[PDB]
């Protein structure tokens, strides 16, 4: 049990900052993509 | 030159289309049917009985 709330802490705390440039993640996506 | 650099920025606005709605969780199906609810079924009959 102790593992399994770890996991589940680390992937949440892993998820948050994704989300916070998820944004900014797609932008430069669709900029790599844009480059000529 | 600035309507150009104003421009791009408004391109690159339109795409990055992720906004105020994002789906957390797609849909699925509780394989345990929600109605009828057998258990309480039987003990109301059992009581009007």
């Amino acid at each position: 049990i102790s593992h399994i709330l770890d996991s589940i802490s680390q992937n949440y705390l892993a998820q948050n900052i994704a989300r916070q440039a998820a944004q900014d993640a797609k932008s430069l996506e669709f900029l790599n993509q844009q480059l000529p | 030159l600035q309507l150009l650099n104003r421009q791009q920025e408004l391109n690159i606005a339109k795409s990055s289309a992720i906004g105020n709605v994002r789906i957390i969780d797609n849909a699925v199906t509780d394989p345990n049917p929600v109605r009828p609810k057998k258990t309480i079924i039987i003990v109301i009959g059992v009581v009007l009985g």
